[PDB]
């Protein structure tokens, strides 16, 4: 229907996926859209599966996402630091702080950008309602994720933690050329 | 099955077909044919639509993609078929009709059908979606029937006449001595 | 369509499930997003039906959830309790106080939760509205549900239950260290 | 997609059913959320083909509802009072006077109930609104209608029907054993 | 998905249909909730295609609506009295009037009803805005089919015509023994 | 699902079809609810095929609707009348001057309509907001509409023209006899 | 489901598409409802998928549309003239200066309406909020979208372009002789 | 259902896919209606797939959009120029900046657009809500975005970057020729 459907031949000639289990099946995992629980789960459950195939052929994780739950985005950051096959991320379109979170968290030396790619990095939202111990409580929770994401981003693109703190206090955004000399990614994919 | 054309290829291009012992058939003196009504559905209905098209180019014709151009490249020709007249249907009939002639004489009952019972068998099991195949049932259950009753219990021997008339009044058929 | 294709080899080499049940015939069960009747009610037939295929071999259950209906959850809950195979949970992700309770009530030794895992427990919330009989009704019954709960909290974690009743008055956040030293988890998922 | 395929060997070893459909061939009915016409219709439609499939073999409800219409749960009970196989109610999470009637109406010696379920019951809701005439007949109807669930309650569990009658003035809350006690159902379900 | 599928074996032993479509093979018609135009269009359908299979086995139609549209019910009753085979009516849950119209309108002595059903009767509803003259037209067309309804009903059910319409003035409510006293029903359904 | 699906043996006795589709097969088709633009032209595209199917064999058409638009409407008409077998056209249910103008532009002879059916004739409704010129316009285009639908209509029923003039000044309704006395329909299907 | 299958025998005698495929198999493609990109998109692709098929054999093209965006009503009458094959555009129902364009626009003599259509022909809509500027630059947009559609309908009719000029500034509506002397289409399709 | 099947034949006769596939068989890929992130994921797995299969041959993109988001069309425009085949562009119906960036885009000397195609171009929109610093934050990021769109369209279409930044200041409406003359699009594809 709206999604296409592909044929390929490998031993009778007869093989109809969506074109997402076809792109699947060559390890290319997307990242699209918002990131939310649903989502995420699913982009886990891909990830596990290419794993257990084969866990020595990297995976391709293409990340196009506006950002999301800072929650769903560390599954999804856990599960492609425990795997054994090396992730490769690649940023087209943009990425958002989580799409940008996770494109800095793939393999060193497998981060690649393409050149009219948009990153942008910035400390975590939240917020709640109700009496002020409460408010204390998740305001404490809130203040150590930010720390957390703090640190992992100065540990995968070796930016300093404190530079790491000032350049997220606000949106930094970055294009392609910044962006792979700021650390988030390694290099960029012009043509074949 | 597709792959008994694979074979067929090499026995109408060159003739020959080798067994398993390496013996070699000559097919060179042999006539091969090939019988088959692929085309008939493909053409039996008219368009779907408020302006009938042609429909006409599928004329059998799209018997390719059926059979492999590499193997219709080597046939003689593809000879259509067209459905029975009323004329072929009636020259059948009659042609059934002396083969039953035939078969009565070899036990000496001669057999007399009027024209008019001719024409009645013939409109009976007149058929264009099965040809002449259904011709052959209506004339054994119309005649060949009363004609073995008759035979075989006696009340004709050898040397018996039978005619058979039509019964305008009924639609039924004359059967006597 | 939106969920992937698989393909797998056992006789004939064609098998193609949703992603979903193609990790559900490894024994792998996915409780993500809300706890509510449907999907405590499709957890339940799994977990029936991994334990009627294989009473022996264990049942891992993926847990992000920021948690649901105590009612649903409680059902799920005994259904882990009631079947032979021991069921292993790991948090990824969250699990606010009803993952976090279906975490804890996983099988001893086999509750595992990832590096950057979060995890909150809190007593439970409801409400009515009515009559003060009905009121009191419905209040008596809220506080039975709570002690229940502390009660069984303060068995699958080995704290004490007045620990238990003074930690979940308001909710309490634990990282995936804190987690394991107060007792919900037994150990870290870090690598293969 | 959302729900799960299992798969299952008989003859040729290839059929995939939505894991409900498998274990409604297991002989096992989910009655969950709230009672309405339409799933009261398939649970009834369920039960008939079970019955006509095997008189023999027991079918097993799965209850976790918050209640519902009573005329719904009407036709499933004459349903399960009809067919000439034992129906026997596994009450898991909850039954709130509809699951609760519908537990209780199950074949006696075989209504179980998980250890954690809560059970409600309470007199039938309603209203209307028109000329008194018309107020007049409905609230008749309505009492005649919490009358025969009395009767029919009272005939399920053993209680004399002026006990079923002042308890079930207001909502009355029952664990497990409460609810075994009462009378409710006839044990509970701890381990294999 | 939300609706189950069966298996059955006639000669290959691989036939997977909707439980309701397995129903209607064994002459089973559901008629549930409101009766609308596409519901009414969808038993005459099924009325029409169960005829022309055998038109000497029976058809049994299972009841349980809060009445609808007299047009689409007018439209099943019709159907009901037009095909040759006797239809049987079952009256499960309730029966308001349309559904309880159509229950009366069964072959007779095949017209059964559970012993907790609930039948309700009542003059039809309807309305119009507008000036005067289509006003008047309306209601003498509302009068008109009121008329209709009550001679068919003291036609089905043996009552005299002015006592239907002195009952139907208001909503009257008849249980199982009232109705087959009343004239409805012919028996109730009790056990196998 | 909501639709069922038949079994029929022609070859090899493995034939399911939604029962819709079943009908179809026997030149049944189905104008139930409202008329408008898809409607219209499934049911042209349906005797399309009908007709290219088999020329000789009538077609069944089964009106029940309460009217709708009227262009949608004549676009069936066209294709009824241009069409080479006889359709004919059965109202079950009722037919409100859309309906009841398909009904009546049925074959003559094999009109036909239920004995409780309802038919309802009436001028066409329209409007139209803007500027004086062309509300001129468009009501000089209703008004012409008007006159053809009365013309087409007293071409059908055999009435003069003024006739139906004066009745379908306002809304019309017509049980099945007064329908057959006035023309509409031309016998009543009362049993097999 | 909603649409209906059918069966047709080449070969196998096993082939079962929904309706509009079968009618698109003959070289039959529908064009109703409003016009809009992804309508004017399938349409578009319908027609190429035909013309590769067979070039010399013409397409149909069934027009009941109420109008629609002018820009992919242009994107269809593009690939109308592009393709090889004739198209001949059948107006059934109504066809609203949209469907009108196209309908006019089919292959000259092929161009046919059924006797009870309804044609109207006017001017472009449209408008935009904004500056002065921006408010005259989409306003001499317009304009020239409006010279542009009547140049191509006195092309394609015949007419001069002041008479079509002066016929298009309101809304002029058209009856199946009307367009047929007016010269949208070429004859009138009465019967077979 | 919406969507039609096709049948075509290679080996054994049996192939049915979504018009869409089909055609995307033919390395012809669809861009209609509004550029979204989903949508452009779709177009960059689609051109992946075909770049995959057979890098020699072209790719055929049918562009159709009244524009979208200015990152989702950058990942469709980097897809572009990243891979091997050549990608030809044919504007149908309209392109509003962003179907146009996509379509002056393509392969030099491919880039075609139908006669009656009109093209509109203007500089990105965009905006922000909140303090002073984040206000110029983004105003600076949309302006470079501005200034790098316009230096790709003016290395595209060969105009000089000033020309390119004194036209798109307002939305300029570009016909067939005048996209032709302006260097948008190569030539004007008229007949076969």
């Amino acid at each position: 229907a709206l999604v296409p459907m592909v044929i390929e031949q490998t031993s009778r000639g007869e093989r109809s996926f969506d074109i997402y289990s076809r792109l699947l099946k060559e390890r290319v995992i997307f990242l699209t859209g918002q990131v939310e629980d649903h989502m995420a789960n699913l982009i886990v459950a891909q990830m596990l599966f290419l794993e257990a195939e084969n866990p020595e052929k990297d995976i391709y994780l293409y990340i196009n996402s506006p950002g999301g739950v800072i929650t769903a985005g560390m599954s999804i950051y856990d599960t492609m630091q425990f795997i054994k096959p090396d992730v490769s991320t690649i940023c087209m379109g943009q990425a958002a702080s989580m799409g940008a979170f996770l494109l800095t968290a793939g393999a060193k030396g497998k981060r690649f950008c393409l050149p009219n790619s948009r990153v942008m990095i910035h400390q975590p939202l939240g917020g709640y309602q109700g009496q002020a111990t409460d408010i204390e409580i998740h305001a404490r929770e809130i203040l150590k994720v930010k720390g957390r994401m703090n640190e992992l981003m100065a540990l995968h693109t070796g930016q300093s933690l404190e530079q790491i703190e000032r350049d997220t206090e606000r949106d930094r955004f970055l294009s392609a050329p910044e962006a792979v000399e700021y650390g988030l990614v390694d290099s960029i994919l012009t043509h074949r | 099955h597709p792959d008994v054309f694979n074979i067929l290829l090499q026995v109408m291009d060159n003739g020959t077909l080798t067994d398993n012992n390496g013996r070699k058939a000559d097919f060179r003196n042999v006539v091969l044919v090939m019988t088959t009504n692929a085309g008939v559905r493909e053409t039996e209905r008219k368009s779907i639509g408020l302006i009938h098209q042609d429909n006409s180019t599928d004329a059998m014709e799209e018997i390719k993609k059926i059979f492999t151009p590499e193997f219709r490249n080597r046939l003689d020709n593809i000879i259509w078929f067209d459905h029975l007249s009323t004329d072929v249907i009636h020259q059948v009939v009659d042609k059934f009709i002396v083969e039953l002639q035939v078969q009565l004489d070899q036990k000496g009952v001669s057999l007399e059908v009027s024209q008019e019972a001719r024409n009645w068998l013939a409109e009976k099991g007149y058929d264009r979606a099965m040809g002449a195949r259904p011709m052959a049932r209506v004339i054994q259950d119309n005649l060949k029937k009363p004609l073995a009753n008759e035979l075989l219990f006696g009340s004709l021997v050898d040397g018996g006449q039978v005619t058979v008339a039509l019964d305008k009044e009924k639609n039924e058929l004359t059967y006597g001595f």
